[PDB]
RNA sequence: UCCGCGAUAGCUCAGUCGGUAGAGCAAAUGACUGUUAAUCAUUGGGUCCCUGGUUCGAGUCCAGGUCGCGGAGCCA
């Protein structure tokens, strides 16, 4: 069996104002207050393309690697529903904005795949029905909202393979900050295109589009329970129709919703209200400038100039406020592995107490810096970490022995616990040590074997 | 060889010698006496052992938990600062001549009797030792004693203890049907029934004039709480009765088990309709311990300034209706806002609230925010009729009928627990009269409980207007819980042709869906009628359990698989293949 | 997807700003003549949910998974 699937992709973009409106993107529980004249799709009133919208648009599609069109024209999508205002969708038919481009996603089974992406043009949003009395309630508060629809070239196979597209997708996104990325207030949506196939007869099962799909593992669950049941369905024989259908959660059953009886015809033509836009070079040229570094080419540059290891460079390069924050600390100098290390767990934990979204917050890379800064040159490396860590970090901002006076110390500690009872079975002897580290703090390294020899 | 049981030495067994068989609950060593708690199905009594026969010692010191044992001793009368409370044998004890350990036993995993902290999954894993704690054998045993009664009446009654089939026929429209595979018939399945009703009328039919059964019920639905797939239901059919019969006999049964077993007495049943019982309490299932009453007030308040009322006020669909709680005008704004919140959760956009502390001032008399759009005649004749007087809180639901039965019924009998607002007897009920119809989301008219139910009127007043049409259907409520119900059946052609014909059916689907039930009609069925019992329900009930599993000997979970035996289990392949099935758990890549 | 809580002896459950898994109950041994959910002393027992990583060292800190309860979100 081999299973080809494909993925249409909706992105909201996070600009102030609406592609053709002049209302707010993000919006609270208050409705139809993010709506004016031209979103109400009044009589007499014209669109205007918004700017950003079109610049993020090119900017997607220089970082995704595609041949963009010098010319690029809005069409229109007639189909009648109350949450569509006008009657039909500002999207685009003939020239996209971008085409044809391929993303490296990563996986686990060793080859970081390539995949296609077929384009990924300028479309707008409508409004939201909700459940109440009776009647039914339209709010038009999203409605307007710029989208950017990333359809994949159906060379995408496997659902592990989708999952990687999409937080491929998700990570590029967030890297070039065009959406939040944040699928749990409803910016980032996708749809699976998956089909089905006997290996060695052109004859295949019919086309499902599976639509409105959350989170990662409700896209593998869903992609995964519709081919077994299109496998089922070929081997049944029985009868193959193209449907549209859903998936929740909960049963973890695919329903349909639609049954495509016909080819929609939502009458294809350019828009006359709006003229074709053109993208010239020196845009691109500019643009390709302010163009930030790929992640996925970022932890392969943690790869290869500095040394690290495939997963610590991967969940270093999982943010670029993360991985500049690091590369500044490693102008310092700090060792690689180690200033890394600081940057993973020990401040990690104070990041993973606040969670904040941005680690320009917290902490400055000049502080750790410094910290690993005294560790290497000003201080000897060991005990001298393991305070500072605790006191330079939460509050004040303000940046070792090694004798023999440590024996002096271990007698004592005998003397404290009943320790010389608990010496004829070997055991484990850091309760040994404990005492020791909590008098002098001083060198763990020599303590140890002193304690050790000191036991038996 | 036992002489008495240990949960049933009483005082006036006194200078008499006695052997008894049991478990060992705990077992206390003083040394110089040696004191063992001694299980059986009655209870647990107490045995004490002193060192002159120091032979018993020996045979007293190896003894540990759950020891099965058999001791000959002598009840002797204990001091009056040794009684105990807890034991039902508690005020004797009996001096141990001659011990024996019939089997020996390892540690039971979790203690009897609280507050040993066994957690659900532990109790159910290990079944078999925790029905050995007396309060669950208490109840099991109760569960036999209503059985008991029940066979007792219906036997002595004139009905017929006749048993049917389990494996028929399987068929959608109903609910989900449990299938087995034929090993004989390749291709086909076998299905459990959901209820012996197309058998028991099989059995009116078959000349049988009274019929009963005791019998297991299953169905393959996702379950709720206080819910399992295979449950106990107590079947009943008879012929040539109507409902006042029908009701009658049942009601007596009712009665007479709660008499023999718990020994309380019912005095008579009120019948009360449908249509009341919606009106005044938004439930099919009232709650007659709960004096707390709704009150329809919505046609004073129609051409009223304030609109949440007017709404559906004027909407036909709808109604607006006041609920009464005496002496809780001293109730805090934290409550009221979570009552809100609570009939939130039923669909009300709002509960409205008048808080009534002094009646002659008029308007001035009546704090709140909504007094001031309504007029000061109807809010007095709104007071006069809602029985309300000085100290009281007026609650107000204003919606869809549907809304406001539900989510006023349910504040009804929560703020009526809350509160501690009802008498704490046993308060039971009938209800009659149910529409024969109802309209189905999209549209069109259907039938609530079954297209075969007896409507009050006649084939040409229910071709007329069908929704004026009574049905003969009855349930039976006890503590606003449903114990079960059933109705007479319609065995009139022309009728069965008149619903036939209301709901949209041609003689397709008649044929496809009700052939050979309508067949065995055709070819001389008498008038019949029955009713159901929930069994498992009933001994909750009667028991005073939480859940029903409390009730049942091995239940199974949530998700239907019990988790002592391991069910449902992995079958080998051979058995898969001699059953024409197959499986679909594949390798994928 | 997201928020809170939780996984640690036979059972229940605690464990700080990182140093031999404790306590009640149960079990084993011993003591005690009135307990009755006995007590007291002593002994025995366990993979801190899985993997990887951090540190001189992990139940504890980092990253990614599994499972139970409830809430949020989505359901053109």
């Amino acid at each position: 069996w081999e299973t080809v699937i494909g993925l249409e992709i909706h992105a909201q973009l996070a600009t102030q104002s609406k592609i053709f409106s002049g209302s707010s993107t993000a919006f609270g529980a208050a409705p139809n207050t993010q709506a004016s004249l031209v979103d109400l799709a009044m009589p007499g009133t014209l669109p205007v393309l918004n700017e950003e919208a079109v610049r993020m648009a090119c900017l997607f599609g220089l970082a995704i690697d595609a041949r963009i069109d010098r010319q690029n024209v809005f069409a229109r999508k007639n189909y009648f529903y109350p949450d569509l205002p006008k009657g039909y969708q500002t999207s685009q038919m003939d020239h996209p904005i971008v085409g044809k481009g391929h993303l490296d996603i990563t996986l686990e089974d060793g080859t970081t795949k390539r995949i296609g992406i077929t384009r990924a043009h300028l479309e707008e949003d409508a409004g939201k029905s909700l459940h109440e009395d009776g009647m039914s309630g339209i709010d038009l508060n999203r409605a307007g909202t710029p989208l950017l629809e990333i359809v994949s070239e159906p060379d995408i196979r496997s659902a592990k393979e989708a999952v990687a597209y999409v937080k491929a997708i998700h990570a590029l996104v967030r890297y070039l900050g065009i959406c939040d990325g944040n699928m749990a207030e409803g910016s980032l949506r996708c749809d699976c295109n998956v089909s089905v196939r006997p290996k060695g007869q052109a004859e295949f099962g019919t086309r499902a589009e599976i639509k409105n799909v959350n989170s990662f593992r409700f896209i593998e669950k869903a992609i995964n329970h519709e081919i077994q049941r299109q496998i089922e369905l070929i081997e049944d024989g029985g009868k193959v129709v193209q449907e549209t259908r859903l998936y929740d959660p909960n049963k973890d059953e695919t329903r349909s919703m639609r049954g495509k009886e016909e080819a929609n015809d939502y009458r294809y033509f350019p828009c006359p209200d709006l003229l074709p836009v053109v993208i010239e070079p020196e845009y691109l040229a500019k643009l390709r400038e302010q163009l930030p570094e790929l992640p996925v080419q970022k932890r392969e540059r943690f790869e290869s100039q500095y040394g690290l290891s495939a997963y610590d460079a991967s969940v270093l390069s999982a943010s670029r406020e993360m991985a500049d924050y690091f590369e500044k600390v490693q102008g310092i100098c700090g060792d690689a592995k180690l200033a890394a290390n600081w940057v993973m767990v020990e401040l990690g934990s104070l990041l993973n107490k606040d969670g904040l979204e941005i680690e320009q917050s917290p902490v400055s890379a000049e502080q750790l810096g410094g910290m690993i800064l005294r560790i290497k040159d000003n201080t000897i490396s060991g005990k001298l970490a393991k305070m500072v860590f605790e006191a330079m970090a939460n509050g004040e901002g303000s940046a070792x022995x090694x004798x023999x006076x440590x024996x002096x110390x271990x007698x004592x500690x005998x003397x404290x616990x009943x320790x010389x009872x608990x010496x004829x079975x070997x055991x484990x002897x850091x309760x040994x040590x404990x005492x020791x580290x909590x008098x002098x703090x001083x060198x763990x390294x020599x303590x140890x074997x002193x304690x050790x020899x000191x036991x038996x | 060889m036992r002489s008495h049981y240990c949960g049933q030495l009483n005082e006036s067994l006194d200078g008499q010698e006695v052997t008894l068989c049991g478990w060992v609950h705990r077992r206390r060593d003083h040394g110089g006496v040696i004191f063992l708690d001694v299980r059986d199905r009655e209870g647990l009594a107490q045995v004490v052992f002193d060192p002159d026969r120091a032979e018993t010692f020996a045979k007293a010191d190896r003894v540990r938990s759950e020891f099965v044992v058999k001791i000959t001793g002598k009840v002797r009368l204990r001091p009056e600062g040794a009684r105990n409370p807890n034991m039902a044998s508690g005020s004797i004890e009996v001096l141990g001549y001659e011990l024996e350990v019939l089997n020996q036993a390892e540690t039971p995993p979790f203690p009897l009797d609280e507050y040993s902290d066994v957690g659900e999954e532990t109790r159910l894993r290990y079944r078999f030792i925790d029905l050995r704690r007396p309060e669950m054998a208490a109840k099991l045993k109760l569960r036999a004693r209503i059985t008991s009664s029940i066979r007792r009446y219906l036997d002595d009654n004139g009905f017929l203890d006749v048993e049917t089939p389990i494996l028929g026929r399987p068929t959608p429209e109903g609910a989900r049907d449990y299938l087995v595979p034929s090993r004989t018939y390749p291709g086909h399945f076998f299905a459990l029934p959901q209820s012996p009703q197309l058998f028991k009328q099989l059995l009116m039919v078959a000349g049988f004039d009274r019929y009963y059964q005791i019998a297991k019920c299953f169905r393959d639905e996702d379950l709720r709480a206080d819910r399992q797939p295979e449950f106990t239901q107590i079947d009943i059919e008879t012929s040539f009765l109507d409902e006042s019969d029908i009701i009658g006999i049942t009601e007596k049964m009712v009665r007479q088990l709660f008499k023999e077993v718990l020994d309380v007495e019912f005095d008579e049943f009120p019948h009360m309709p449908f249509e009341e019982a919606m009106r005044r309490y938004g439930s099919d299932k009232p709650d007659l311990r709960i004096p707390l009453e709704l009150v329809d007030v919505a046609d004073q308040l129609k051409e009223v300034e304030f609109k949440v009322f007017s709404g559906p006020a004027n909407d036909p669909k709808g109604r607006v209706a006041a609920l009464r709680v005496p002496g809780a005008a001293s109730m805090p704004r934290s409550q009221i806002d979570d009552y809100t919140k609570f009939v939130g959760i039923y669909g009300a956009k709002g509960l409205a609230y008048i808080k009534v502390n002094e009646r002659a001032k008029g308007v001035e008399g009546l704090q709140s925010p909504i007094v001031k759009f309504i007029p000061e005649a109807n809010l007095n004749v709104i007071l006069d009729r809602v029985g309300a007087v000085d100290g009281d809180i007026v609650f107000f639901g204003a919606d869809k009928a549907k809304i406001v039965c539900d989510a006023l019924g349910a504040l009804r009998i929560k703020v009526g627990h809350d509160l501690k607002l009802l008498t704490r007897e046993w308060a039971p009920m009938w209800v009659v009269d149910f529409p024969m119809f109802e309209e189905n989301d999209d549209g069109s008219l259907s039938a609530l409980h079954h297209p075969f139910t007896s409507p009050k009127c006649t084939p040409a007043e229910l071709e007329a207007n069908p929704g004026a049409a009574l049905s003969r259907a009855y349930d039976m409520v006890l503590n606003g819980t449903e114990l079960g119900g059933g109705s007479i059946r319609i065995h009139d052609k022309s009728m069965q042709q008149a619903v036939f014909r209301v709901l949209g059916i041609d003689e397709a689907e008649q044929e496809e869906k009700f052939g050979f039930l309508l067949d065995a009609l055709k070819y001389g069925a008498p008038p019949h009628g029955g009713l159901a019992f929930g069994l498992d329900r009933l001994v909750m009930l009667m028991t005073g359990a939480s859940s029903i599993r409390e009730v049942i000997a091995f239940p199974k979970t949530q998700s239907a698989g019990d988790v002592m035996t391991q069910a449902p289990g992995s079958v080998d392949g051979k058995a898969l293949r001699e059953l024409h099935i197959r499986l679909r758990e594949q390798p994928k890549a």
